[PDB]
């Protein structure tokens, strides 16, 4: 009831008399007395009185910040995080207020005295069930309120170099499990695009930062470029066409309320690849597959902007390239493409223009580019195989064609050697005929992967070395658990014959590198079984017809 | 309400083809139909299934499920959509005419449909009602590509139309529709557009 | 044809009926075709469509009827009544959106809630319709106002649309970019809105009491309406009646008596 006065009082005293006999009252109370009260008390100050603040917001304020900085990490904060936060909301709103006054000063005071605090509780304070969202919204709004002038006033200008790096990681950090893994029930839609451009604002003011202190000017730690885009990316992975497309209007009032965010943010990342530089190389591997996935967006013009990116990274790596050239890069390169495109992202119209402009750009150069050319023309190649593949996926849904289908693509890997994913695309067969119990048929392409190994001890290629279970396992062992899953298949799969076949170089094996004689008593039961199983069982003959497609 | 009605009943066709398209949703859906007399023992249930394709009838024997329509091989998927000559409806159904053990009983009179096919074979079939009857007949004529004779298409139809005319007039608020339309404004005889085109 | 003009004083591109083909760019237009004129004419009008808002079309004058008035209502003053007109151009949108789900919900087995979706439908045209008029007292302005809003937000949520703010004036002042913890509070009183009818489907769906209580919660005095027909009794002489409520739990009467006098002819005096 105290504040229950401050308004009429005031219209019959002084204020600042009045001000800093509430602030001397408050900060007289003992740090575990009635905090939530207390906090409820000076909310109720702050709402009104409040609306006047030259005179009492700077001296107001301070008391108010103690309190709140207390109420920041002494591990007696779970009680007080709504009210704080309540409070928090309260006095952004009345800053947010422009007939109330100036508060520009005030409001950079506000962050070198809440701003790192905030930044910890919410990494902290990472809950979603408890009212995490009101945190997310005070400080939101504080972003928004804020201004670059003051961003780079103090926040810029921290101490020693280490601790605003690690301050700005924490940030970005955080940033990316807000991002990522939102907050909010996705039918916030207003909040959700107020939220992307508040951080769009911050992450831009984070990259000037980055550029000034962080560049050849800091010709070392170099190293958070890596956060830097991978949030950047991730921001940039939502809120696209379809999404865009739900009503009409969708794309018109999001256009008209935000315009296109993402193509700021493409833009963005265009503009600081560039100046990435002499680091692009040192930088490269990583962050390959980071911009295909951008480079996909299903828009037009910031993938316009987002391809020649790619000569430009093959372009830096010729200019390491007097060792090689960029198989590292095209490597992950393809092997990214492939996940995307498969995942069904791109589009037609995209590999045109991929190829168009790849084949532009290395006119310009020379004969690396001409490697480049062909490289691309088998990339287009890769590109228009996989749209067929998921155009007669979706066409057809029959998992013959789908079988057909990748089977044409591993027929084309095979052609391109590029044995990883010629072993996914192998394995996805396997699930298939698993499914459709062809055992015979599962065991057939199982064994064209085991065909790949040796019975050589050294796991030579973590290639191979599948998602599985990815560990050690000596490149003969796993040879032998693919020939123990084999013989098992063609054992269900009625089918002894080639059982016994396997089982041969198997026990040789045994006998002559691993000397398992159990293993051996055990396979060679497993033969004996399957031997009884031909002289004696009786199977029946499958009918073969002939199909004239016409 | 005389233009207003030329031209909603003028424009008829697009909900027309609606309502067509979601009886073929129906018969794609389809249920577990009636068989005859199935009383000693029989499956009197048993699903329908039209193809996705609309051109093969997955029906059959199938058991007394009451999950209604599941999706596997019936008994004869196939039914031939092209070559059905019709189906007879109520006495015109030569099981309605059968008085022997097969003899449907009068509370059936409206259930019995004979899917024709083979000039010898019929699909002496039974409906859980009547509303489905019509759904179905409607649904097969869909396939015959002709008027509809479910009751509740016509309320569909009507109904339909209503509210889209409905939500039409909100442009033409306060305003007055001449039954005679309104006369067209000479164009000049020059397609010589002094403001550019586009 | 020619002498083609630029102006944005056509917004309301209004049809009369499904208009002649006569141009090369134009079709039996629809009677809700509101279609963005580019280019003037005297007699004629070429422009955007809603139907498609990239192609022209030459309409007559004396097809089309002219409406000065653009999407803002108050740059012209077209309002009947400030602050409201907005509302009835997005939940004629709204609408549309009503109009394409419910396409989805027949193709669909939805028919229970689809039929639900249909007398809410129903309710929100003919409440549109009434306020089209500008004859209402403010308070029942207010009282549409929310209730529609209500209905609309209801339609959302069980469609899972997304929701909007600023309950009043048009639903739009909050997502002009005014605030943020205003915005968040005006997004949390919109789920407040939601959880309320949520739980309410199965309370005055299913249920008739819960909707009772929730009444006499928000108002605290209450009338009993009796009417009586004809009273049945064997007196043959004057008889004054004197009904009201009585409190039998505590042996005392609730109302003041309504005297009565019944007459002796069995019908009342």
């Amino acid at each position: 009831y105290l504040p229950s006065i401050i308004n009429d009082v005031k219209l019959v005293f002084d204020p600042v008399e009045l001000s800093v006999l509430f602030c001397k009252f408050i900060q007289s109370i003992p740090d575990n007395q009635l905090v939530r009260q207390k906090l409820n008390c000076m909310t109720k100050i702050v709402e009104s009185t409040l609306f006047r603040q030259s005179e009492c917001r700077e001296v107001l304020l301070p008391l108010l910040t103690d309190q709140l900085s207390g109420q920041l990490d002494d591990n007696s904060n779970k009680p007080d995080h709504e009210a704080s936060s309540q409070l928090l909301s309260n006095i952004l709103e009345v800053l947010d207020r422009k007939d109330v006054g100036a508060t520009a000063v005030h409001i950079q005071l506000i962050m070198e005295r809440l701003l790192r605090r905030i930044n910890r509780t919410v990494i902290g304070m990472n809950r979603q069930s408890p009212h995490i969202g009101s945190f997310v919204a005070c400080m939101i709004a504080l972003l928004q309120q804020m201004d670059d002038s003051h961003y780079s006033h103090y926040i810029s200008t921290f101490k020693t170099r280490q601790d605003i790096i690690d301050f700005l990681m924490e940030t970005f950090i955080m940033f990316k499990d807000l991002i990522g893994k939102n907050v909010y029930a996705k039918d916030w839609m207003v909040m959700n695009m107020t939220q992307n451009r508040v951080f769009l604002r911050a992450i831009n003011q984070f990259a000037e930062v980055l550029t000034r202190f962080f560049m050849d000017q800091a010709s070392f730690e170099l190293q958070l470029w890596n956060n830097y885009f991978h949030l950047a990316v991730a921001f940039l992975t939502h809120e696209s066409l379809q999404l865009e497309t739900f009503s009409q209007a969708k794309r018109n009032k999001i256009v008209k309320k935000y315009g296109d965010m993402r193509k700021e943010i493409g833009f963005r990342i265009r503009d600081m690849w560039y100046n990435l530089g002499p680091h692009k190389i040192k930088f490269i591997p990583s962050m390959v597959g980071p911009i295909l996935e951008v480079t996909l967006t299903p828009e037009v013009e910031l993938r316009k902007a987002t391809i020649p990116i790619f000569f430009d990274m093959m372009q830096c790596e010729f200019n390491f390239s007097g060792n090689g050239n960029f198989h590292m890069f095209e490597n992950e390169l393809i092997t990214k493409l492939d996940q995307e495109v498969e995942g069904g992202r791109g589009d037609e119209q995209y590999k045109v223009l991929l190829e168009k402009l790849l084949l532009e750009h290395c006119r310009k150069h020379k004969y690396l580019s001409s490697s480049g050319e062909v490289f691309a023309l088998l990339v287009s190649s890769l590109l228009e195989n996989l749209l067929d593949y998921r155009t007669i996926i979706m066409q057809d849904e029959s998992k013959e064609n789908r079988m057909s289908c990748t089977v044409n693509v591993l027929n084309f890997y095979k052609e391109k050697k590029r044995e990883d994913i010629y072993i996914r695309y192998l394995y996805k067969l396997r699930d298939l005929h698993r499914d459709c119990e062809n055992y015979t048929e599962a065991a057939y392409t199982l064994l064209l992967h085991a065909e790949l190994l040796q019975w050589s001890d050294k796991p030579c290629v973590p290639h191979l070395l599948q998602r599985d279970s990815y560990y050690v396992y000596t490149q003969q062992e796993l040879k032998e658990k693919l020939y123990q899953e084999i013989i098992s298949y063609f054992d269900k799969g009625k089918m002894w014959e080639k059982a016994i076949k396997l089982s041969k170089e198997l026990a040789e094996t045994y006998e002559s590198k691993v000397f398992d004689y159990e293993g051996l008593g055990n396979l060679l039961k497993k033969r004996a079984s399957f031997y009884e199983n031909i002289i004696k069982a009786m199977r029946p003959q499958p009918e073969y017809f002939a199909v004239g497609y016409y | 309400s005389r233009p207003i009605l030329e031209l909603k009943e003028k424009i008829q066709p697009e909900i027309l083809e609606l309502i067509k398209q979601q009886r073929l949703n129906r018969l794609v859906e389809g249920t577990c139909f009636r068989k005859l007399n199935a009383r000693r023992r029989q499956d009197k249930f048993w699903y329908c299934r039209l193809s996705p394709n609309h051109k093969v009838l997955h029906y059959g024997d199938l058991e007394e499920s009451p999950q209604g329509e599941v999706p596997h091989d019936s008994l004869q998927d196939k039914l031939p959509v092209a070559d059905i000559k019709a189906v007879v409806t109520g006495k015109d159904c030569p099981h309605m005419k059968e008085k022997g053990a097969l003899k449907q009983n009068k509370e059936v009179l409206e259930l019995a449909f004979s899917i024709l096919y083979d000039s010898n074979c019929q699909l002496n079939f039974i409906a859980p009602d009547k509303h489905e009857y019509c759904i179905w007949t409607d649904g097969l004529n869909a396939l015959l590509g002709k008027d509809m004779m479910s009751d509740l298409t016509r309320n569909d139809l009507d109904t339909l139309l209503s509210m889209e005319i409905k939500l039409r007039l909100l442009d033409l608020e306060n305003i007055q529709i001449p039954d005679a339309p309104p006369p067209i404004p000479k164009e000049p005889s020059n397609y010589d557009f002094v403001y550019d085109c586009n | 044809m020619a002498r083609w003009i630029p102006t944005k004083r056509q917004k309301y591109g209004v049809a009369i009926y499904n208009y002649n083909a006569s141009q090369d760019v134009e079709l039996s237009l629809q009677i809700g075709d509101t279609v963005h004129i580019l280019e003037m004419y005297e007699g004629w009008y070429r422009g955007y469509t809603l139907q498609n808002k990239s192609k022209k079309g030459i309409f007559p004058e004396t097809y089309i009827h002219l409406k000065e008035a653009t999407v803002e209502d108050l740059g012209q003053h077209e309002t009947v009544i400030p602050g409201e007109l907005p509302l009835v151009q997005e939940l004629t949108s709204t609408l549309r959106e009503w109009a394409v789900i419910w396409r989805k919900l027949y193709v669909n087995n939805k028919l229970t809630l689809f039929r639900q979706l249909q007398q809410m439908t129903y309710s929100l045209i003919e409440w549109r319709s009434q306020i089209l008029s500008g004859t209402l007292p403010k308070d029942e302005l207010a009282e549409l106002k929310k209730k529609v809003t209500a209905k609309i937000d209801h339609g959302n949520r069980m469609l899972g649309l997304d929701l909007v703010v600023r309950d009043d004036n048009g639903n739009i002042l909050d997502p002009d970019e005014t605030s943020t913890i205003a915005l968040f509070k005006a997004h949390e009183v919109a789920s407040k809105r939601i959880e309320e009818k949520i739980q309410e489907e199965k309370s005055i769906l299913q249920n008739l009491d819960l909707r009772g209580q929730s009444i006499f919660s928000t108002i605290h005095t209450y009338g009993l309406y009796v009417n009586f027909k004809n009273f049945v009794c064997n007196i043959g002489e004057d008889a004054e009646l004197f009904m009201a409520l009585y409190d039998p739990d505590q042996s005392t009467f609730i109302s003041e008596n309504y005297l009565i006098r019944w007459g002796s002819n069995g019908m009342p005096k």
